[PDB]
């Protein structure tokens, strides 16, 4: 019944700091070392560090070395990492991830389901949707929000489900991000949105 | 950095898609070396170049 | 540092296959190789370390095998779950090393991509941007290229797209494309083409609209 | 004792495209690892040594790399005259392994075989032996198959194919097979038929003549 | 100006002997070691045996180690192999080559022609001829078939009547049969009775008359 839950991410600025916390549960957390794994958009995995039970030891990747500091406190059983120095290729997931025994060999067999670590030189904000029409299908423009944690959903006048709801991933343009839903429908129905910094709903029409 | 498209063109009809990623040669030779794992119960195979260089058929016999 | 050298990156199979999946080492690591499975949006999950000892709920058709600077992990018949990405790690020495990663993917048969554009909406054209949107739905392989024409005039550095994932259903991908610019660019051209290409097509197929027509 | 292995076996390219071929070890021969191009009826020439060093006189367009068990031998863009089979060899110890080797042929549009068949000459058969010869001119790819049958039945463990290189002129092929047996035995049958298979015909081909008829 | 020369292969009879030789020019023969390499009809190259400038270190593979002798006479600048209880086995076409550095890991910068050897019972004899008119039940095809000759070292050439040369022909590698050697020629051509067909060999030359419709 392992769980650890990452948090503590959130948008940063270049330069300035965060520190991330992970909360153990299911097992006893003072025994076992503790690892940071990292994945940027589209990436793959990337080895942030790790530290032993009773802190003996640390080590950290030459990306983040002297830039992190990793930490624990096995008396209320969480873990953590101080990032310093943050810059935008910093921009990833956290994850946090036990070790299955004793030993430095051991593999990571439980891990959390990460924070979101945002390093921009924009504040956090919510989408402004706009209607996609042709000149069937419709569709809805999410512009500018950040972080990039953005949710589609569909209803018709009669405020219900929209079936055909098809979403592609944000693009990166100008520090914000934007992202687009398609909704087809067979030959104005509404556009909600989902984010942290504030939900938004839209009236995309038919022609 | 390029992407090396193979076509795993097996003997016993199916066809496998398979990309590579690195240095054109470091890209090609990783390919092989993979043709060459799947020949170890594949049979003995052939290869023929597509566009310029970037596809590669491996057919196995 | 020792190097790890995944590969494929991607490949393609279809439901009961053998797939085969190579993890090379820079320098010998005994063995201390970990597989582990990632999906989605979703944390990784370990599926054989020791280079071949398999962790509890895996299905046996998950086998691992090598020594010192070779790995193979083996899926003996794919199964629908089994379709994700896959990444080696050595945990002989620190710093950790993970692999580049394999996407395995369903493979389907070639299918076409249906076009639509999509001009800015006028709301948005008082923000001062505009963004035209093209879209490309349901098309396999992802290859998959779309080219922008402002009366007639290739465009670059100035479109950005993105590619959703596997369909549960029909295995196909579609694609959004975005030619963004100001109403600065934007009201002084009439002719806005997007030009699709696909395997599943012969010849490029285009989809426009004159602005002010419609 | 170190094994050579080279790949792949042969390789179908066209001019001015870039090539990299295998070759890899059992044990480290840490960089003495060599290579050298061969042309039909011509010795072997030095083409690069200690794994990355062009011999003097060898064009710029070659190159080499790798050490210990792993090397690679690249050609920026294929010239006409580049095609030949290259031999990669190790020179880290006695005895002094070979590769098997690497043929490079000319890849070019699928061309039908045109068959042909001659039936023996009078003056061969007044000395005992009969031997019948199929011809299959200027086909591509090499892959070819011929299926001989003495009154519909099928030979097997008498006949013998002969193929050419490459022409100089149009990159095809040309094979020859030659069924051979006694006149006794070549008088105690009538229909001499020759069937071949190719990528390039829609359907088998089949050339044969009646005993005496010709 | 390096240059390797080899000679005094031939026909033999399998379980004699035979010694090859390679004359060097166009470098200091004295300082470099020596290679010899062959290559049997048809496939790879194989590595034979090589020794060191001074004669002290010999090497063998190991399929000729115990038969296979190789010696120098720096004096001479020659290369030498001696051959004890010649195997079919043993039958190719033999190269030298020397190695590019005074190191031993060197490689081999320079080969000679080569000289070919055949070991076969059969003795040394020129083809025979024989035509080969097309039949069956695009343009008319011709060929010519040559056989049980030995060594294998023939050339095809074809001319017309009026003696112009015909320039279409193939080039099918020659197969063993019977102890010996056959190949045959096919010329293409499109719209005089008969074409000439000639072959070239160390053991004579033959000519020969092929019919046309």
């Amino acid at each position: 019944q392992v769980q650890l839950v990452e948090s503590g991410g959130g948008v940063v600025q270049p330069g300035r700091s965060l520190r991330l916390s992970c909360a153990a549960s299911g097992f006893t957390f003072s025994g076992y070392g503790m690892h940071w794994v990292r994945q940027a958009p589209g990436k793959g995995l990337e080895w942030v560090a790790l530290i032993s039970y009773d802190e003996s030891n640390k080590y950290y990747a030459d990306s983040v070395k002297g830039r992190f500091t990793i930490s624990r406190d096995n008396s209320k059983n969480t873990l953590y990492l101080q990032m310093n120095s943050l810059r935008a290729e910093d921009t990833a997931v956290y994850y946090c991830a036990k070790v299955k025994f004793y030993d430095p060999t051991a593999p990571n067999d439980y891990w959390g389901q990460g924070t979101l670590v945002t390093v921009s030189s924009g504040s956090a904000s919510a989408p402004t949707l706009f209607p996609l029409v042709s000149c069937v299908a419709v569709g809805c423009l999410a512009q500018d929000f950040l972080p990039d944690s953005i949710t589609f959903s569909w209803k018709y006048k009669n405020n219900s489900d929209i079936s055909s709801t098809r979403g592609f991933p944000s693009v990166l343009r100008g520090g914000k991000y934007a992202a687009t839903s398609q909704v087809l429908l067979p030959s104005h129905v509404v556009c909600k949105v989902q984010h942290p910094n504030g939900n938004k709903e839209k009236d995309v029409p038919l022609p | 950095e390029v992407t090396i498209k193979v076509n795993l063109i097996f003997a016993d009809g199916k066809i496998q898609t398979a990309e590579f990623k690195g240095t054109f040669e470091e890209a090609t030779a990783e390919a092989y070396r993979y043709a060459d794992l799947l020949a170890k119960v594949n049979g003995e195979y052939t290869a023929d170049l597509e566009d310029g260089g970037n596809h590669m058929n491996i057919k196995f016999a | 540092d020792i190097q790890m050298t995944q590969s494929p990156s991607s490949l393609s199979a279809s439901v009961g296959d053998r797939v085969t999946i190579t993890c090379r080492t820079s320098q010998s690591i005994s063995s201390y190789l970990n597989w582990y499975q990632q999906k989605p949006g979703k944390a990784p999950k370990l599926l054989i370390y020791a280079a071949s000892s398999l962790q509890s709920g895996v299905p046996s058709r998950f086998s691992g095998s090598g020594s010192g600077t070779d790995f193979t992990l083996t899926i003996s018949s794919l199964q629908p779950e089994d379709f994700a990405t896959y990444y080696c790690q050595q945990s002989y020495s620190t710093p950790r090393t993970f692999g580049q990663g394999t996407k395995v993917e369903i493979k389907r048969t070639v299918a076409a991509p249906s076009v639509f554009i999509f001009p800015p909406s006028d709301e948005q054209l008082k923000s001062g941007t505009a963004s035209v949107v093209c879209l490309l739905n349901n098309f396999y392989p992802r290859e998959a290229k779309v080219q922008w024409k402002v009366d007639n005039a290739l465009q670059s550095g100035n479109s950005q797209e993105s590619v959703t994932e596997q369909d549960s259903k029909d295995s196909t991908y579609s694609l959004s494309s975005t030619l963004t610019l100001s109403k600065a660019d934007y009201e002084k051209h009439k002719v806005y083409a997007c030009e699709v290409t696909h395997q599943g097509l012969s010849s490029p197929v285009t989809k426009s609209f004159n602005r002010g027509e419609c």
